[PDB]
């Protein structure tokens, strides 16, 4: 059995070109047709097209013909999917999949390549404390606002506190920036004695921010 | 060319009970040469790529547990999960490979149906560190509820807000089968300072009446 | 009772595509693991069924066709193709299910200089899985030929000029086409399970 | 005895359509490969399309999707349908018997296709009158100037085909005007000046213009 | 797309000598190459196929050689209509492609042109345009110099030249140079002269006329 491994995350401005790759490794690859599947955020899968690397026979879906180009380098067992001019609507995750013939299901799947297309530029997040105000079990949290691109990571007490933690999915605000929240529930008994710190890491902007969340003075 | 319609779009099953998903084809997909239907069923868990469950509409891919079954023929097929387990929460797709272009179903989301659990509501005013920034964000959190449908409305001096709030939901928790939600109301420092009462009103199946959590700007809440 | 794919794939000499060879596989247990797990093939194109899931399915009969063409023409051994080879030498149906396996044999079928032939002229296309081994002088005009080559009278066959220094497209490729019959009779060809 | 005769060429606007036909004899169209090959003015040969003995058809990439080759066995004729024509298609098109998609052993005479937006214009024909200087015991020259016509070609002969040797009809030249101009001259003994009468016949069929022009020695 | 380059662009040889054309290929077509001869105004004629085989009716002086990427065509004893353009064409891989041709010209003895000049018609004069024509007939070699002189002033930029292809039993060339101008500017001048320089003449040859005589 064989495995497909795709290229890494892409973040591009509208109008630039992009070529993502998908390399197969293992036994039986000579028999494999490699298709491409699009999944836009929160929606379902769309079959884009398929190629046979041995002779680069390509079949596109009518909704994608002329929009993208599906190619292959057979000497390195790699398929390629590329746009010459990206639009913001191309923001999605692209999976490469493999079936051991045409008109056969896709047995093998890549891990996916996340492509963001946005006019926004790299900006690190601002971390604000959602201080505990509460009812019997004392929820608190952190507000990680106005960053681009995805993703950020949020840990509590440098990774020690995980029980009761909810780090919400980021939402895309109309400014083109992302904003996220992470909350945790702890015994109100412990609010005066134990200290709680949230650690936000945004590697695209190389930003590490540790912020303390404590009952507000007022 | 060939189109697939799944039903229903969403499905809530108890642990151990049976889940059924239907897939209707625009056009028969059965080579009677081989007498096989060229229909496949895929499973996709949150954050994970799709995984092939069933091919030729009934034959199970290797490693797939025997609780997954495929049935039907011609234009009508069904995927069945025998005794739904927690690790089966996912979106299930049907796909035809009878001829190119291949086409997928729209997808059917399958979650655990547990007993009704009311949310716990909390409200957080904007930090003064953020009030120095020029904007103000009020956060209202609904923790550990089921089902997922919940109504969260913001009221600024009892004036209903629109267009200035965004909300987010977690994936269904693997242990207790519950959800959490956070709604964020964002408005300028100027607009924030022009009002006193900020309220978050929540309506859910597990609550006998809507619950309101509010605070007055400035006063210690 | 193992199915004899080896005497087809590993045959020392192959047939000319105009007179392509066909082996009838029946009443045996077939191991396709030796096929799809090998690294000897340039192309392995399967239609309607995947070779990895035949190890658990059964047919009435299997047919293994074999012949030598040039690389340029391996494109044509496929459903819905046209060209000299697909039209006059070997034709696969549009509803074909089965595999087309092909590999380079420049070291075995090229010397210094050939022996393989192909049909150049035919008044109509071949039906799927038809084999025409005629050597009648092709009458391209109104006047009958009476068995002598000349003007408007052409020999229908032509030899490949297989020579080891040609480009890879001009080099000989050996091709094996596996087709699977499943009429409603006793199924005699089976995977190991 | 193979014969191939093309027809259907002329002037056509860009984007328009034409149908070239080739009547064939001496062989069976239904059982032979046949091909259209084109040659731009003063440039090389370009294979355009092929029809196989069994009916299969193939096209060059530059015309794929716009051209369609076909054949009629009942009429023993080969057709090339040209759609969405571009100026780059301007060429003489040749019908050719094809030896098994290898080489073209018999060619037609060709037919000229001019893709352009310019309008057809008939020529004006003026005399190039012979010398009064001549040499009265030597050689003189006279001729016809065929100016300001479009498109190509124009046919010129002398005394209705009776006068052929010593005739030089020069290739046309594209003027600044976008119109073509041409001249054709004849060499004669000088004192045939007043024994014979020389008139040139000029036919430009894209214009349906035909003119018979007398060219006399000038009045002194 | 297999590109064929023929060498050289042109060749000029005498009757009796033998000519060797070359064709080289972007990839190797291995013998699948043919040679055609095209005379002016006529269609190509098949000369050689299979890189070695003469077509029917082709005399033995034509011979084909080569394979791989390099092929040659040779004419053994050149005769007065062997003079045309010659194309190589591959049929090894699709699409079939030609070379861009090499033109074969004659080399006969030098012949001086006979020069004539024609004033404009008056029919064309009333038309508002004047065209004066100079004719250089039946010379070799092709290269000549035609110089328009109007009132002894060298004219440039309003004349056009036209050359015939080799007449093929005298092997000659002939050339016309026509000067076009207004009727206003035509009557602005008096003497119109054509001056011809060529290999076959000791000195330039001039033919003139005055306007209105
Ligand atoms: C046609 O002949 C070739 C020989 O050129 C056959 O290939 C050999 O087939 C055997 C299968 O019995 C392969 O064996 C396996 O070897 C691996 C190590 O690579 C080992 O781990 C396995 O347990 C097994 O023993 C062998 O590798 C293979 N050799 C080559 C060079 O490919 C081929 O099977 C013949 N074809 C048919 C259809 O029988």
């Amino acid at each position: 059995q064989m495995q497909l491994v795709q290229s890494g995350t892409e973040v591009k401005k509208p109008g630039e070109s992009l070529k993502i790759s998908c390399k197969g490794s293992g036994y039986g690859f000579i028999t494999y047709w490699i298709g491409w599947v699009r999944q836009m955020p929160g929606k379902g899968l769309e079959w884009m097209g398929i190629i046979y690397p041995g002779d680069s026979e390509t079949r596109y879906s009518p909704s994608f013909q002329g929009q993208v180009t599906i190619s292959a380098d057979k000497s390195i067992n790699t398929a390629y999917l590329q746009w010459s001019s990206l639009k913001a609507s191309d923001t999605a995750i692209y999976y490469c999949a493999g079936g051991s013939g045409i008109s056969t299901p896709m047995d093998v799947w890549g891990q996916g390549t996340t492509v963001t297309v946005s006019s926004a530029s790299t900006k690190g997040p601002s971390v604000f404390p959602l201080a505990p105000s509460s009812g019997g079990t004392a929820a608190l949290g952190c507000l990680v606002k106005d960053y681009f691109p995805e993703p950020v990571t949020v840990s509590w007490n440098s990774g020690a506190l995980t029980s009761g933690v909810h780090t919400f999915p980021a939402v895309l605000q109309s400014s083109g920036l992302y904003s996220l929240s992470s909350v945790v529930t702890v015994p109100s008994s412990s609010l005066g004695t134990q200290t709680y710190i949230c650690n936000v890491n945004h590697k695209p902007s190389n930003t590490k921010v540790d912020k303390k969340v404590e009952p507000k003075s007022c | 060319d060939i189109q697939l319609t799944q039903s229903p779009d969403s499905l809530a099953v108890s642990l151990g009970e049976r889940a059924t998903i239907n897939c209707k084809s625009s056009q028969s997909v059965l080579y009677s040469s081989i007498n096989k239907n060229y229909l496949a069923w895929y499973q996709q868990k949150p954050g994970q790529p799709p995984k092939l469950l069933i091919y030729w509409a009934s034959t199970r891919e290797s490693g797939v547990p025997d609780r997954f079954s495929g049935s039907g023929s011609g234009t009508d097929f069904t995927l069945t999960i025998s005794s739904l387990q927690a690790e089966d929460v996912a979106v299930y797709y049907c796909q035809q490979y009878y001829s190119t272009p291949y086409t997928f179903g729209q997808g059917t989301k399958v979650e655990i149906k547990r007993t009704v659990a009311a949310p716990s509501v909390f409200i957080f005013p904007p930090s003064d560190e953020q009030l120095k920034s020029g904007t103000a964000s009020v956060v209202c959190l609904l923790n550990n509820f089921y089902p997922r449908e919940a109504k969260v409305q913001w009221k600024v001096d009892n004036a209903l807000q629109s267009g200035n709030s965004q909300e987010s939901v977690t994936e269904q928790d693997s242990k207790d089968s519950t959800y959490s939600l956070s709604s964020t109301l964002t408005l300028s420092k100027a607009d924030y300072e022009k009002h006193k009462v900020y309220a978050c009103e929540v309506t859910h199946q597990g609550l006998s009446s809507p619950v309101t959590k509010s605070f007055n700007r400035g006063e210690c809440s | 009772n193992l199915c004899p794919f080896g005497e087809v794939f590993n045959a020392t000499r192959f047939a000319s595509v105009y007179a392509w060879n066909r082996k009838r596989i029946s009443n045996c247990v077939a191991d396709y693991s030796v096929l799809y797990n090998s690294a000897s093939f340039s192309t392995f194109k399967c239609y309607g069924v995947s070779p990895t899931k035949l190890n658990d399915l059964c047919f009435t009969n299997v047919y293994a066709d074999s012949f030598v063409i040039r690389g340029d023409e391996v494109r044509q051994i496929a459903p819905g193709q046209t060209g000299k080879i697909a039209d006059y030498n070997y034709k696969l149906p549009d509803d074909f299910t089965g595999c087309v396996i092909a590999w380079n044999s420049n070291n075995l079928d090229s010397k210094v200089n050939y022996n393989y032939l192909y049909r150049l002229f035919r008044k109509s296309n071949l039906k799927p899985f038809e084999r025409d081994i005629s050597t009648e002088i092709y009458q391209a005009g109104s006047t009958p030929c009476n068995g002598v080559e000349g003007f408007n009278c052409y020999f229908p066959l032509q030899s490949y000029g297989f020579q080891p220094t040609n480009g890879v497209g001009y080099q000989p490729y050996r091709v094996v086409v596996l087709s699977f019959e499943l009429l409603h009779a006793p199924a005699t060809v089976c995977g190991p399970k």
